[PDB]
Formats: structure tokens, sequence, C-alpha cells
């Protein structure tokens, strides 16, 4: 076990059940996201504890599941949509169909699926799985720009794996050149409040 | 065979912890043997052709205990659609690539450190592999191959982060100015094996630096600001301090970094971008400005540094330090000289002279600061031979030193060259001027002649030049004949040449010719028993009835004592081996020179006179050849026909006080004298009897303006001469011997010495026979000190007889007295009487046929002489 992680994964059940996650208290009148940044290797360690999650925190509160490389594959098998935007020739010339089949994946309308999915304004959040699996063409930032179109006032928390510097997010090996700041920090990088686990 | 079993055992060990294991195979390595391999549950993914997303998908999602081998003929699927790529990062590969290629043509067998290489397969090729044999060292570890690594992208052949870092920096100083990116291309190749996080990293364990977003850049003003700070300005370090290295370890680095930059000019070369990055940063020297100059001999940082310090000190001498900062104008001198921007520019050390050489004009100028006193005409002779011509020397100096700052353009000092001129002008001149007046007005020498100890001119060859017979060497040797000299040459010649042997001197002195102009100079010279002035030729003049000018009349002078002259034209280096032959009788032999005087009546080079003090003076700390302890030479012989003046800005009123009654046989008139009959002094002339003073067949009195007053200004005004002070009748009877050759140099080839024969031809008659080699031009300093293969030859330097080798160490006097018999060895009658014969000199230490001068033989054999 790291129980660094397995203590900022067990703060995901205390923030849920503290004031400031459902409540939104940031500033309270916004939309109540999160952010948890995690060590990329250890995608085994925050699947395994979701899928504990979606078992355990019921107890408490109430939300559905989500896997991530599910979603993308529920709609794609291949870039897919590659394939089809290829009827774009007939309709407007080769310009539209050449810059659609290059340009893939526009991120913000990730949205309106996992509200098929999951009612979730009615939910108190939603639980997922597969985790960083997330190299297609979605980044952590842009999912918590799409979602907000769907998940109303419900907290949404970025799981990424990499880091975020509570500015700059990257994954992986080092990728992305971007941010998120409406989502409130769930556990810092940093300070023994990202360790509270001791013996 | 092997290979699969170490193929199976090498899936064995990535199975056995990882689910799934890649295999990226463009060398196809074990494209048949996929089913015969043991494997426990084990599905071969061949991923080329496969939905990328559906088989993750399969690998992730649908088959979660099922254990897969992936397979493809190249590298991963594009970044962008690499669905896999989180999986490929987290996971493993099976290496079906073999080490052992790499490892070995590394040198490094190592089967340990294999496992890193292993983490860098993507780093390799033979010419890195063996470049990076070439730097192994077998007993590596990770971090040394990192640094290696690191080193071999570097182009460097030892791996030291401060060498690297001289690499980078050079590609630094190429990014910043001329079109280059293999710094960060360099960078991104160490990134791209990890290694650049231990460039970053080992610049802390090494160099002290650090930054958390760092570049060469911010790295180069760390370290800048850490020397700029170990030199900051004592009277304003703390605000420069704040930029510096990450760590005082890193400081200290920095410094030994940066002297050896400085030290080992392989990496000077940094300094040619520091010094233009670093100003405009800050402008710190237009916030350090008043700080004190002389006590920066210590910091070399900029050009601004050294500019402040000009500044601070052309406002010390527009403040004008006559009263003088001795000491701290001192500091900063000789350590300026040796400093790094001086030692790269020349002009920078001629600002430490400019001080220096004004540091003596301005000790000296307090030292006697209205003008000068003594109770006598000998009194006041006595300090001006101790010091009272060094006011010459280092105004003239430090002017031309600050104008070799100046030498590029750099007037970045101009108008204190108007306040120390106007010392000249309207006070050193002017004041000494009034006070050996109140010597000649106390002692009226005029017609009162004798002054205490010190010789005079009037009678020379009569009375001084045979009669230097006294040792029994002697009746003879060469003169140079010159016009125009102010005494400090025949000062500074002699005294920055103490360091010279048998090169010598001694500290000597005596009075001139009273008329201080060229041609009465040489009267009292031109070799004689009496000298003669006479009518018709007026400022041209005589002795023995034979005249200072036109050259038949110049030759003949001296040949009442056998003698011949030569011309300023010609003297220079005239002719070779002939020397021998064309004067053998001539108790006297002349030479005529003449720069600073066609300076002077050229009255456009008059306000140029310190462009005498660089053209002349560039010719006058050396004049001259043919005479130390080699084929024999002697003496001095010049000395000064006059003194003069020059003056930066037209003149004071002390400059110029004027006339009485001009003579009616005015014999020269002058921009300061005029010679003619019956003159006695008056509160701005001097005036004296000639007649008494000078010898000469002459009635005359003078007419000089006495102090540094002056006359009709021919030929000259801020440049004059004619009375009778020491800028003017000074004459260097120092006890002199020979010199150090560039003036009167130019023109004829060489004359490298003379040296054969004393024989018609070089024509011999005994069965061995003289080559009876007369000493009379040696080495001195153009003319040659070369040992000589001596042998005879025909036209093409194939030899006719024996071969001799020859050198010499003497000085000696007397031309009639001079042989050397090298005794060559002769060979009957071989030589072609249709074809030229010669003596080869070699030049003996390059042994070619060198030099040769004619010869014929056909013995008549020793019989028919004895």
């Amino acid at each position: 076990i790291d129980p660094v992680l397995e203590y900022r994964l067990s703060q995901v059940q205390s923030r849920i059940s503290e004031e400031r996650f459902l409540k939104n208290n940031g500033s309270g009148n916004e939309i109540g996201f999160w952010i948890f940044d995690y060590p990329a290797q250890n995608e085994l360690q925050v699947r395994e504890h979701l899928k504990y999650l979606l078992r355990n925190l019921e107890k408490d509160h109430k939300f559905a599941h989500l896997n991530i490389f599910q979603i993308i594959v529920d709609m794609l098998t291949e870039r897919g949509l590659f394939d089809r935007v290829c009827q774009q020739e007939v309709k407007v010339g080769t310009e539209a169909l050449k810059k659609q089949l290059v340009g893939l994946l526009n991120q913000k309308k990730i949205a309106d699926y996992i509200a098929k999915k999951v009612d979730l304004q009615n939910q108190e959040f939603v639980i997922l799985t597969g985790m960083g699996n997330a190299w297609p063409l979605v980044r952590g930032h842009e999912l918590m720009s799409a979602l907000q179109d769907v998940m109303g006032f419900t907290p949404l928390l970025m799981f990424y794996p990499g880091t975020y510097s509570g500015h700059d997010l990257s994954p992986l090996a080092g990728i992305d050149s971007r941010n998120y700041y409406r989502a409130f920090r769930l556990v810092p990088e940093s300070g023994p409040a990202a360790t509270l686990n001791p013996r | 065979t092997l290979q699969n079993q170490e193929f199976i055992a090498g899936l064995k060990a990535k199975f056995a912890e990882h689910r799934i294991v890649f295999w990226h195979d463009p060398d196809k390595r074990f494209l048949e043997e996929l089913d015969n391999l043991e494997l426990e549950n084990v599905t071969l993914l061949d991923m080329t052709d496969q939905s990328q997303l559906a088989v993750k998908k399969r690998i992730e999602i649908d088959e979660p205990e099922q254990q897969f081998l992936l397979w493809f003929p190249h590298d991963a699927p594009p970044k962008e659609f690499d669905w896999l790529l989180d999986i490929r990062l987290y996971s493993t590969e099976f290496h079906a690539d073999f080490a052992a290629i790499t490892l070995n043509t590394l040198g490094i067998p190592q089967l340990g450190l294999r496992e890193h290489i292993q983490r860098r397969k993507a780093f390799f090729s033979t010419k890195r592999l063996s470049a990076l044999k070439g730097l192994v060292t077998e007993q590596e570890n990770e971090a040394s191959l990192d640094k290696k690594m690191v080193a071999v992208i570097a182009g460097v052949k030892t791996a030291k982060t401060e060498e690297i870092l001289f690499s980078l920096i050079t590609q630094y100083v190429n990014q910043q100015k001329d079109d280059d990116s293999d710094l960060e291309n360099t960078l991104a190749m160490l990134k791209r094996h990890d290694l650049e996080g231990v460039l970053w990293d080992i610049l802390n364990q090494e160099m002290g630096y650090q930054a958390e977003h760092p570049t060469l850049e911010n790295l180069i003003l760390k370290l800048f600001c850490t020397d700029l700070s170990a030199q900051a300005d004592p009277q304003k370090r703390e605000w420069l301090e704040k930029n510096v290295l990450a760590t005082p370890s890193g400081r200290a680095s920095a410094l030994a970094f940066m002297v050896t930059w400085r030290a080992d000019r392989r990496y000077k070369e940094a300094y040619d971008y520091c010094a233009q990055q670093m100003q405009d940063a800050l402008r710190p020297e237009d916030q350090y400005r008043l700080s004190s100059p002389y006590d920066l001999h210590e910091c070399e940082t900029t050009l601004s540094i050294e500019q402040t310090i000009i500044h601070a000190l052309v406002t010390q001498l527009l403040e004008e330090s006559t009263t003088l900062d001795r000491e701290a104008f001192k500091k900063l001198l000789s350590e300026r000289q040796s400093k790094y921007w001086c030692q790269t520019r020349q002009e920078y050390c001629a600002i430490y002279d400019a001080l220096r050489q004004a540091e003596r004009l301005l000790n000296l100028r307090n030292r006697h600061i209205d003008g000068f006193h003594y109770q006598d005409s000998a009194t006041f002779w006595k300090a001006y031979c101790e010091e009272l011509f060094r006011f010459d020397q280092a105004y003239r100096l430090f002017n031309e030193y600050a104008l070799l700052v100046h030498s590029k353009g750099a007037m970045i000092l101009k108008s204190l060259d108007d306040y120390i001129e106007a010392l000249y002008s309207n006070w050193y001149l002017a004041e000494l001027s009034r006070s050996w007046n109140k010597v000649l007005e106390t002692e009226n020498r005029m017609q009162e002649w004798r002054i205490a100890g010190v010789p005079r001119q009037q009678n020379f060859y009569n009375e001084v030049v045979k009669p230097q017979f006294n040792n029994p060497q002697i009746k003879r040797v060469f003169v140079i004949i010159s016009d125009a000299l102010r005494y400090e040459v025949a000062e500074e010649l002699g005294n920055q040449i103490n360091t010279e042997k048998r090169f010598t001197a001694e500290l000597r002195s005596q009075l001139g010719v009273l008329p201080s102009y060229t041609q009465l100079g040489m009267a009292a010279l031109l070799p004689h028993d009496e000298i003669c002035y006479q009518p018709g030729s007026g400022d041209i003049v005589y002795a023995d009835g034979l005249s200072t000018s036109g050259t038949p009349n110049r030759d003949t002078i001296l040949k009442k004592y056998k003698g011949m002259a030569v011309k300023s034209d010609d003297l220079l280096k005239w002719k070779n081996q002939q020397g021998r032959d064309l004067i053998r009788d001539y108790e006297v032999v002349y030479i005529w020179h003449n720069t600073i005087d066609a300076m002077g009546d050229s009255a456009s080079t008059e306000e140029k006179t310190f462009e005498a003090c660089r053209n002349a003076v560039v010719e006058l700390k050396d004049l001259v050849t043919r005479v130390i302890n080699r084929l024999h030479g002697t003496r001095i012989i010049v000395t000064a026909d006059h003194g003069f003046l020059f003056q930066q800005q037209p003149l004071s009123g002390q400059d110029k006080t004027t006339l009485q009654i001009k003579p009616d046989n005015t014999i020269k008139n002058h921009k300061r004298f005029i010679i003619g009959h019956q003159l006695p002094a008056d509160d701005f002339c001097w005036k004296g009897k000639v007649a008494d003073t000078a010898g000469v067949s002459d009635n005359s009195e003078f007419l000089i303006p006495k102090g540094i007053q002056r006359f009709h200004f021919s030929g000259g005004a801020r440049f004059v001469h004619g009375g009778a002070m020491l800028q003017e009748v000074c004459v260097p009877v120092l006890q002199v011997k020979a010199l150090q050759k560039t003036a009167a140099e130019k023109q004829p080839q060489r004359r490298p010495v003379d040296i054969v024969k004393h024989h018609p031809l070089i024509k011999l008659v005994n069965n061995i026979d003289k080559v009876s080699l007369l000493q009379t031009h040696p080495v001195g300093e153009l003319y040659e000190p070369r040992t000589l293969n001596i042998f005879i030859v025909d036209n093409a330097n194939n030899v006719v007889s024996g071969k001799e080798r020859i050198c010499f160490d003497s000085d000696n006097n007397t031309m009639e007295k001079r042989v050397r018999d090298v005794t060559l060895k002769l060979i009957g009658a071989n030589f072609n009487r249709r074809n030229e014969y010669w003596l080869i000199l070699e030049d003996a230490q390059t042994e070619t046929g060198y030099q040769k001068y004619p010869v014929i033989i056909d013995l008549a054999f020793q019989d028919d002489f004895f």
C-alpha cells in the first residue's frame, strides 16, 4: 500500500461527508467541483479503491457508476467518427472533410452521454473506474470544462494520473499546457494535510 | 535455440508480475517461434491490424485476468490516437532485443548496467556506442552513464559540468546571437533519457546552480551575478548581491570557474556575450556613477566598470588634480594594464600611463609649481639635468598615452587636454620664464662668460675630438648628424636603456652654442681647428672654411680628416659587404638626419609637434646599429644641435613678449632668437656676446626673449627654439656608445654587416692563403651576429676551396688596425675562366648558399714568391 494516496483516497469519503463538498462552499453559489492529481503509475490503487467506494459510500450518500474507457468504447472502435465523417465530401467539398478527419474530438460535447448514463443533478455524486486509461483525446481539465453543462451544481472530482501544481495539470510522462480552478483541491500535493495516517 | 530459451526466460520474467507485456519487433526477432513459447495463459496480440481502441478494451475491460503479449513491426501507434499509452507506460516490454552488441560497442560488457542501458534502448547507434566506448571507464554506474551520456550528446571528451557548461555556454553564445538551438536540442535529448534532470541536478552538485524553471540564460544571469558580486563596488555591493547562484558553494565553484574562464583562454570566449547581457538589466553603472575609481584596480567585470573609472578620473582631471592624489593615482595603473579588458585592448592599457605620466607631470608641477628657481646658471643646470626636462617627458608621454586610449577614436577624456595644455602655455612655460631670467639678471653671463664646472661646445674638434685618442685603440668613429632634438630624447633613449650591456653610457651633459638653431650646432662640430661664419651663406655655416649644407660640400668638409658624408635619404641601412672598403682612411665619416626638423620649419606640423612626440618618438628610442662588440665598432657620435618646445594650444602672454632693436648683421632671425652684433639685455630680451660664447669667427651678440617669450615665428610658434635655456641648449654629452635602431632605418635593403677580405678582388695567391676579413662594421640592432661558413664557389655554390667557420667579439678602434686572416685552403686552377666565381659566406646557422662576393683564382704557386 501507498499510505499517502490511500489517505488522500479516504479523504474522498471525508470531503463528501464534510460540509464544503455537497454545499459547494468555495463560494457556495458555485458548481462544487474538486481536484485529485495522483501518482501516475498508482492506477490499480485508485481504480480498485473506487470499485470499493461504489460499495462503501452508499452507507452515507447517493450516486451511480462510470467507467472511463467504457464511455469511449461505447461510442468508438478506433478513431471511428473519423471513418464516419468521411461522409462530409459530397456535402460541402474536401475542406470540412479533411479538417474533421484531422482535427478530432472537440471536448465541449463530452457532457450529454454521462447525463444519459446517470441522473447527475439527482445524485450527490458519481464514482469512476478504469481511471488513468486517459490516453485517447479526453483530457482532465477539458472533461471538467465539459460536464458543467449537465452536472448542474453537483460535484465532480478530477482524478488525474500525474500532477496539478495548484495550477498546471499534467498526466503521465508530461503532457497538456492547461489549468482548472472552479474545482477545489480535495487534498493538495503537499504538507501534513496531504498525509494524515501515522502510527 | 538459446535465443528462444532466453526469450522464454525474459517473457516469463515479465509475465510473472505484469499481466500485459509489450514486444515491439521492427527487427522481427522471433517471427516464427510464437507458439513454441511455454507461457501459462498468455495470448499474443499482433496490434498492427487491430482496432487499437477495441484491443485496449480487450486487454483492460473484456479480459481482466487474461495475460497478453503485444507485437508490432514498428514502434507505438501515433500518440494522439495511442489509446494504449497509459498501459504502455505503467506496464512492461519483453526485450526480444539483445544487449550484448550495445554493451560491447560501449565497451561496457556489464550485464547489470544492461538494465539502465535497456532503460536507454532508444539512445543507441554504432557512432554514439563507440564514441562512448572512447569515453567509457567500465567501473561505470547509472549516474556516470548519465553524466557521460550527457557528455556524449555535448561533444566534450571528459564528463564534468564546468566543461559541459563551457560547451553548452558556447552553444548559448551561439543561440543568443548566431542562429543556433543545439543547446536546447541537447537539453531535449538529455530529457529524452531523463538526463536533463540529471544535468540541472549535477549543476547543483558541481556548479551550485538551481532554478524551478532553469535555462542557460538564467544560469548565466546567476553565475555572472556571482563574480559581479565578488567584484562589486564595496560602496554599493548589496543591491547587486540578490540575483546570484543558488548556493554559496556554487558561488565558490563559479568564481573558480570564472577564474578558469579568464585564465584558460579556451573559454574567455563566453565573455563575448556576458558583457553585452550585463548592463540594461539594471544599468548598475548608472546606479554606481561617482563610486571611487582608483580602488577598482580589483574589478574587471565590464566595459562599464572601466568607463566608470575613466569618467571618475576624467572628473579628477577636469577637476584637474595638479594637486595630486598620488598613491591612489598609482593604485590602479599596472593592475589595469595587466587586467582582462586591458589585456584585450591596449588603448585601455594606455589609460594607465595617460595616468602614470601625468602622475609624473603633476607631481613634477607640484614640486616646481611657480616654475623652478636655482641660484645661478650652474645650479639651475644641475637641477635641469636631474629632472627639469622630465616635465617634457611626462607631459609628452601622458598626452600621447591619453591619445593612445583615444587611438581608435575613443576621445573618452578630451577636454582635460585643454586643462593640462593650459599648464603648458599658461603656467609651466610661463613661470620659469621669469625665474632663470632673474639668474641671467644676477649673472649677466651675456658678456660675462664663465659658468661653474659645466663644459662648452665652442672648440670641440680643435680641443676635444682628437684628444679622445687618450686610449691606445683610438683615432676615429662614425657620425650621425641631426637636425632639431628637445633634449629629453637623449634622456629617454638612454634611461629606457639603463637595461643594456656594453651597449653603455654615463649620466653627463654640457652647454651648447648659445643661438639654438641647427646649423650653428653643426658648425661647432664640423671637423676643425677653427669654426667659420662667412658672408654669402647667412644662416648656412662652416668650419675650417667648409660648409654645413649642399651634398658635394658636405662630403668635402671631412676630407681634411680623410672623410666622406651620406644623406638621410641613404644612411638608413646603407648597402652590404662593400662597406668594408669605401672608407678605410676616413678619420671622420658623416650621416645627415632630420625627422623632427622636417616637422618644424614645415609650419603645418609645428602645431603637430606632439605628432613629432609620436612619429619621431617611434624612431628615437632606437637609433644605432653597426657598433656593439663583434666585427669591431666603438662609440656614439651624435649630439644636440638644438632643443625645442611643444604646446597643445594657442600661446599665453608669457609665450610672446618680444625683441628690442634687431641687429644689422642678422646671421639668422627666428621664432625664438636673432644672432647679431652689439646687444646687451632687456626686461624680456636676453642679449649678450655670441663672440665670447661661440668660438666661431663671429663678432655677434644675440637677441633672445628673456623667459618663454618669443620672436618672428619663422617655422613655428607652439614649437620654437633659439634662446638661452635648456629645452633649447642642454647638449647630450652623456657618455654613450650604442643603442636600439629604428630612427633612420627604412629605404636601403639591409647591410647585413660587412665582413669579407682585405684584397682587391677576393683573389688569393699563396698555396694556403689569408681571407683577411677587415673588421669594420659589427652587428648592432639590425646588422648581423651570423656565424660565417666561408668557402669559395662557382656561380651555383659548388665548392672550389676549403671552408672556415667564423664569428667575433670585438669593438676595437682605428680603421687601419683591424684585419682577421681567415686562412683558406686552395685548389690550383679548377676555375672555369669564361664563368664568374665567388666566396660564399653561408649563414652558418642555416647553411644555404646564402651570400657571396667575387673571386677568381688561378694560382701562381708558392715557389714564385719564395
